[PDB]
DNA sequence: GATCAAGCTCAAGTACTTAAGCCTGGTCTATACTAGTACTGCC
């Protein structure tokens, strides 16, 4: 499914709403200020995750591994570099409540490669 | 503390004090144990109004 | 190169010695002075605006250079005289200099008649000075000046004499400024909210705080406001961007949102737009905010001004208030945004409000910068009125006689004499407190208080987080020091090596950063926010960057090279939210740590070499820091430091730790602060007992001052034989405890004897005592001066005469001299004469108006001083003396929160003994050791024991590992005794052995001021109040015990009716009234010509005597007052 | 109720109710005159709110809204409700409990 | 029988009262503008 993203009017860069055009019955994007219209592509809407299925790699920064205060163990290796030292630290993100999985990182520079055991 | 490291659960770093007063505390047991102390002397005088 | 394991306990305590002997004590109170006189005044002067008043000639009024000049002080015959410390301590007057500013008029008429007209040094008033400060007189002086001078060389300074008192300011804390701190309240309407307290750079003092709250879930979406100053009503974020001058959607997305690839923040933030869209203009949105606007909007023309200078003045004003800086605005009010968006979807911790390193201390400087500056707007407000009063009838005016510098000096000297820090009007708007009286009991008391913390949070606050010991306290503060009444946690102390930030100006580094890659604010694009790192400055948003990693190496390096970026800058690279946090303000509480660079540290052998001979190649802390060894962290970048507890931990372990450590701890006692660095071997008791001690410890006697005899202070305790501790930490070499100690070593035995030592009580060996044990002196100051207030009444010294004089006392005035003023060695009693002085009135003429001594003293006059105060009239100083006994009642307490009155005194021969005739000076019961585990106590004994039998002092250094109770008891094994301490004594009345072998041996006790000779109080009829006819309140008036309510409850409970009548009534306010039997008021009675009437009802023969309270009676009498008619019926 | 304590020195002080008091009848007899002889009214009106004002703080200060009568150094009055509103009042300060 | 008006009930918002006891010391106490009030040289 993924998310919805916002679109933008090409004349005044204001948001567009979603209506339908009651006459061919077909979703388009129009803009609230100018009389701007645009044919929608994903007929979706809205869309709210309530289960909160959060990948938080993708919150995770390969710059994380510049942190001196974060611990670094040698007993998983990068698999992208096969590097040996890697830091892991928890989620510690709010709405997570199994925070307790750990998430390491890469210590390697350039590599920074995220991922998790 | 400072000392520590992130993400630590161990009992040093969540202020388990190993060592018995005799023995001595170390640095970080003896401000943990200084937090424990803090909270009774709060509710000590905290208590009273009520 | 390295220093080794058994040289490291050497090596960091020559480091602290040094770090003592560069700093200092009171160095955070002498620097913020400093830095207060040298930049805060001056910058004032320049921020006041020059007052332009025309009627057309017209005056600017510019003032522009500032010179404080030493202290001084004019006496009537006005000759600048150069006034020393101890002359204002007795003269009572005020150390300060006066402050002279250039003034620069302008007159500008017309026909090009234009000039102006300079003022040099244009006395605008006087500023009290911080003793020891630069521009003290004491500064530079050496120990044998300050000796001749009558000065104490110990005495740290860091305080001012107002009126001839010492007067201390007491750091006040409050929340960061120019921060973003993002909370969430419980209750409340917003779910998060996103405050931001804004203040200029160095100006405008107040902190506009601005919120940015979120509206709670419960409505389509959750609306973002923004609770502007000046403005009583919430506004969405929307209409404040467009008000900004960004009126498109995408470009106010592009402000808040730094990734458009984040759905969750554009649905997040959604619902705001969505309820804000209507206004789609810059002027719609202001004409909006000025209809919001606390002013009414007469006109939209000036409802839309009012907003527009509100948004550019009010709103964020450490971003800028100048014009075209709304781009400035718009990007910092969108980080605001995006951290509260971080916040409400939780990929950021909520701030904490406990946490130090969001928080600052604000000392004299800063305070005393708010009081200048708003006491200097004040001044100009005069001389504006003044000079409009004048130019109004077409004249000329005299600035200097515009200029009134009472002003400038008695507002600094009332609010540093009475705490209200404020107007002197504003009694209600001033926070009190602050400039409290020094502490003169003893030399620890005296350092607290000059290191001492204050939390505004208000003791009548029931919420233990703000008084829980935070963790970001440590090494900033003392875990241990704190009052244990109704302020626990709010009042801290500093701890030893913890300085607080002076202050710096953020140019250079402004210049750095932008001469390096940073790319500025206003020159980027919103797209190139979202992968660089963020760079604030002092709070401020100043641009962005690429590689942060190797720009925060380089800050770091020219840190530690005092390089551009000196050492009190703070330098936090947050890394998970990409974020360089620079920080120059003042208040930021740090402390020095050795830097570690791979796992091995910077502070080689040579350092410790050159440290050693610091007296010759006179390399110094500073030498230290300089070589980029030593480096000031803050509380906020500890977060970011990785501490090494011990040179140990960098070593390499079976299993590695951390192997990544970046810093490390000088020494783990520098976290206890002044009274708690005293406690030897504080790591063996429980922290409650350390807190009583670092509370006592100010309350022992001993010398607090070596020109003790040269000081007329009120209150003085002096103890005749003050020893150093035999079992001594290493910090009380640089508290200077070894020269100004205050206790004695005591041959202490923990047993049960007589059981006069039980429920926390001690026994004493008379003999002792005989010899001078704990024997002190008590030395009390009374002041009195002859005041001319008028001709009718004038006062004089004079010894009363009973033939002219009519309020004399029975008490008799001999012991006066013909001077009126009692002469020294002379024994005066409670209630005796000590000034006689009289004051003229309109048995005749004259009433008398000495000064007795207060009652219950019985001292002996110690000297007598007579001067001029400022006024030029007499004024006479008595310091009367005491020799105080150790006797039953007077409280000693241990280093360990071993505190108890002498129960009893026994004699030497009365008192137990091991087989050597050594009898124990003081015995307590073994009791109090179980519960409270103070058991630093026991090994204080030993150590102490161990100390004397070797002929050394004991190192009771917190946190050492070469030092035992194992090892202490193999030394004391060596010299013949028990190694556990025990020995063998004999029952002093029988000589019989003790079963039991008692514990005995050295321990360091103190002596408490309070004594049960101040304490004792009895009354019988005595003096009463004159509202209500009831006891009066101290034992300085003779007044009575309250008979609270909680008694008169408990003599409920025991029905003792009898006894609560002779109480509440017979035994305090007991009266008679007369009442009318009709109506019940009270009536007119007249027993001397037996006629009672009630006016009201023309009745005179059906009146009643009641019997009841006087205050019953005055409680009656105020309901009428208020028109009640409380009829008391008898029938 | 309100006795006239001498001060440190010999000036006899007045006591707060007393001072009131003395506000009152200041604007009661300007009052007094002002409707004694025409004054417009304009005048009366104002005074009667003055006077409402002082006899309103006299026995009761913590007005919501309104100014608390003030006196010497900025203090405010101690009306005769706190002479006896709570703690250190005369029911619970002098009356329930007291000195002996 | 349907619609409108009046009355009753419920929920939300605003304002007012209380915050342990008793006990010991200390310090500090309105400017600010003003008119009159006398002095005192100046003539
Ligand atoms: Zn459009
Ligand atoms: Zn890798
Ligand atoms: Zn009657």
């Amino acid at each position: 499914p993924g998310f919805v993203g916002i679109r933008f009017c090409q004349e005044c860069n204001n948001m567009l709403y979603p209506k339908e055009d009651k006459e061919n019955r077909i979703l388009l994007y129009a803009c609230r200020n100018c009389d701007y219209q645009q044919e929608a592509d994903n007929s979706c809407i809205y869309v709210n995750k309530i289960t909160h299925e959060v990948d938080e790699l993708t919150q995770i920064i390969a710059d994380v591994s510049q942190d001196p205060t974060l611990p670094r163990t040698e007993d998983h290796p990068c698999q992208k570099c096969g590097h040996k030292e890697a830091v892991f630290f928890q989620s510690h993100s709010a709405r997570a409540e199994d925070a307790m999985r750990l998430y390491y990182v890469c210590t390697a520079p350039h590599c920074g490669h995220r991922w998790t055991e | 503390l400072p000392h520590f490291i992130k993400d630590d659960y161990g009992p040093e770093s969540r202020g388990f004090v190993e060592n018995s007063y005799l023995a001595g505390l170390t640095p970080t047991e003896f401000f943990f144990h200084a937090m424990g102390g803090r909270e009774g002397l709060i509710d000590t005088a905290v208590k009273t109004a009520e | 190169d390295e220093i080794t394991p058994d040289l490291w306990q050497e090596a960091c305590w020559i480091v602290i010695s040094s770090y003592f002997d560069e700093k200092g004590l009171v160095r955070q109170q002498l620097d913020s002075f400093d830095e207060f006189i040298q930049m805060s005044v001056q910058r004032i002067v320049e921020d006041a605006p020059p007052i332009d008043l025309q009627a057309p000639p017209r005056y600017l009024l510019k003032f522009e250079q500032i010179y404080l000049s030493k202290p001084t002080h004019w006496e009537r015959d006005g000759a600048p005289s150069p006034m020393m410390p101890n002359e204002a301590r007795l003269r009572n007057l005020t150390y300060s200099a006066p402050l002279y500013v250039d003034i620069t008029k302008t007159v500008i008429k017309e026909g090009e008649e234009q000039l102006q007209t300079q003022h040099q040094k244009t006395f605008i008033g006087k500023i009290p000075i911080m003793l020891r400060s630069t521009y003290c007189l004491l500064n530079g002086l050496t120990d044998r000046d300050l000796c001749e001078l009558n000065e104490c060389p110990l005495d740290p300074g860091g305080y001012f004499i107002i009126n001839g008192s010492e007067k201390v300011l007491i750091a006040q804390e409050k929340m960061a400024t120019n921060t973003v701190y993002v909370f969430a309240k419980k209750d409340s309407k917003y779910a998060y909210t996103g405050e931001c307290r804004s203040c200029l750079e160095n100006s405008s003092r107040p902190t506009s705080t601005i919120w940015v709250s979120m509206l709670a879930r419960g409505a389509i979406g959750q609306r973002i406001v923004a609770t502007l100053p000046y403005i009583k009503q919430e506004v969405p974020i929307i209409i404040v961007f467009r008000a900004l001058g960004f009126v498109s959607d995408r470009d106010i997305l592009e402000h808040i949102i730094y990734d458009f690839e984040d759905p969750e923040m554009m649905e997040m933030v959604k619902p705001s737009l969505d309820e804000a869209f209507v206004i789609q203009e810059q002027n719609v949105a202001l004409n909006f905010i000025g209809s919001r606007g606390a002013k009414p909007g007469v006109t939209k023309e000036k409802r839309i001004k009012y907003a527009k200078e509100v948004l550019q003045k009010e709103m964020l004003p450490h971003v800028g208030v100048s014009d075209f800086c709304e781009t400035k605005k718009a990007y910092f009010l969108g980080y605001m945004v995006h951290r509260l968006l971080l916040a409400a979807l939780g990929r950021r911790e909520l701030d904490d409000r406990d946490h130090y390193g969001n928080k600052r201390l604000d000392l004299a400087g800063p305070l005393l910068a708010f009081l200048f500056r708003g006491m200097f707007k004040n001044l100009l407000k005069e001389v504006r009125i003044y000079a409009q009063k004048f130019i109004d009838r077409g004249k000329d005016f005299n600035l200097e006689l515009a200029i009134k510098t009472r002003i400038i000096s008695d507002g600094l000297k009332y609010s540093l004499a009475t705490g209200n820090w404020g107007d002197q009007k504003k009694a209600h708007q001033a926070r009190a407190g602050v400039s409290q009286v020094l502490n003169r009991l003893t030399f620890a008391s005296t350092l607290s208080h000059l290191r001492r913390l204050n939390s505004p949070i208000g003791r009548d606050g029931k919420l233990a987080k703000p008084r829980q010991l935070h963790n970001t306290l440590w090494g900033m503060v003392c875990p241990a020091e704190t009052p244990e009444g109704h302020a626990v946690g709010l009042v801290k102390n500093l701890a030893l090596m913890a300085y607080i930030s002076v202050g710096s100006q953020p140019s250079p580094i402004l210049e750095f950063l932008e001469e390096w890659s940073m790319e500025n604010l206003e020159e980027i694009s919103p797209a190139a926010i979202a992968d660089a790192t963020k760079i604030f400055v002092n709070g401020c948003w100043v641009g962005i960057h690429k590689d942060p990693e190797q720009l925060m190496n380089t800050l770091r390096k020219l840190r530690r090279q005092m390089d551009i970026i000196v050492s009190e800058v703070s330098m936090i690279r947050d890394i998970r939210e990409r974020e360089i946090r620079i920080y120059t303000d003042a208040g930021r509480i740090c402390r020095p740590l050795l830097i570690v660079e791979k796992q091995k540290l910077l502070l080689k052998k040579r350092h410790i070499d050159q440290l050693k001979e610091r007296e010759y190649n006179n390399y110094s802390w500073q030498d230290l820091v300089a070589s980029g060894v030593v480096e000031y962290i803050d509380t906020l970048e500890e977060e970011t430091v990785m501490l090494a507890m011990t040179p140990d931990d960098l070593q390499e372990k079976e299993v590695a730790y951390c192997s990544t450590y970046t810093h490390c701890e000088i020494h783990p006692s520098m976290i206890l602060g002044v009274c708690a660095s005293i406690i030897p071997f504080p790591d063996h008791n429980q922290s409650p007992r350390n807190t009583y001690q670092s509370a006592m410890g100010k309350q022992a006697m001993g010398v607090y001052i070596t020109n003790f005899h040269v000081r007329m202070d009120t209150l003085a305790h002096v103890l005749y034989y003050p020893q150093k501790p035999l079992v001594t930490t290493r910090s009380m070499e640089y508290l200077r405890f070894r020269e100004l100690p205050a206790g004695i070593n005591s041959i202490v035995a923990i047993a049960s004897y007589t059981g006069y030592n039980q429920e926390d009580s001690v026994i004493m060996n008379r003999s002792a005592v005989d010899r001078g044990f704990f024997r002190s002196v008590f030395y009390r100051s009374y002041k009195e001066q002859e005041s001319k207030k008028g001709f009718d009444q004038e006062e004089v010294f004079e010894k009363p005469t009973r033939e002219t004089c009519q309020g004399m006392r029975h008490a008799i005035y001999d012991k006066l001299d013909d001077d009126g003023l009692i002469a020294p060695g002379v024994r005066v009693s409670g209630d005796d004469v000590i000034i006689g002085k009289t004051v003229t009135l309109p048995r005749y003429t004259k009433r008398d108006c000495s000064t007795f001594l207060r009652t219950s003293e019985t001292g002996i006059v110690d000297q007598v001083m007579v001067t001029l105060n400022q006024e030029g009239y007499k004024f006479c100083k008595i310091r009367v003396r005491s020799v105080r006994i150790p006797q039953i009642g007077d409280k000693f307490a241990s280093r360990h929160g071993q505190k108890g009155t002498c129960g009893i005194q026994y004699r030497q021969e009365d008192m137990p003994f091991t087989c050597e005739g050594i009898t124990p000076d003081i015995i307590i019961n073994p009791h109090a050791i179980p519960s409270r585990m103070t058991i630093g106590h026991l090994i204080e004994c030993l150590q102490g024991k161990v100390s004397a039998n070797k002929g050394e002092i004991g190192d009771a250094t917190p946190f050492n590992d070469a030092v035992n109770v194992q090892k202490i008891s193999n030394l004391l094994s060596d010299y013949g005794y028990h190694l556990r301490g025990n020995e063998v004594l004999y029952n002093g009345f029988t000589g019989r052995k003790i079963t039991s072998q008692i514990f005995i041996g050295p321990t360091y006790y103190q002596r408490l001021k309070h004594m049960v000779d101040d304490k004792i109080h009895s009354r019988a009829r005595g003096p009463i109040q004159i509202l209500n006819r009831q006891p009066m309140e101290g034992r300085s008036r003779d007044g009575g015990l309250r008979f609270g309510e909680m008694e008169r409850d408990c003599q409920i409970a025991h029905g003792a009716a009898q006894f609560l009548r002779e109480r509440l009534f017979e035994a305090s306010d007991p009266y008679q009234v007369h009442v009318c039997n009709l109506c019940g008021i009270m009536a007119i009675a007249n027993t001397r010509t037996h006629t009672y009437e009630c006016r009201g009802c023309r009745n005179k023969t059906q009146i009643s005597l009641v019997r009841m309270p006087y205050a019953c009676k005055l409680l009656f009498q105020e309901l009428m007052s208020m028109s009640i008619a409380p009829r008391m019926m008898s029938v | 109720v309100r006795p006239a304590v001498v001060m440190q020195g010999s000036a006899r002080n007045q006591d707060d109710l007393t001072h009131k008091l003395a506000d009152i009848v200041k604007i009661n007899n300007q009052l007094r005159r002002n409707e004694q002889n025409g004054a417009a009214a304009h005048v009366i009106a104002e005074d009667v709110k003055l006077l409402q004002f002082h006899v309103a703080t006299m026995v009761d200060n913590e007005l919501p809204g309104l100014p608390r009568a003030m006196q010497k150094s900025g203090r405010p009055l101690k009306s005769l409700k706190q002479r006896l509103k709570g703690k250190e009042g005369r029911v619970r300060g002098n009356l329930m409990g007291k000195r002996v």
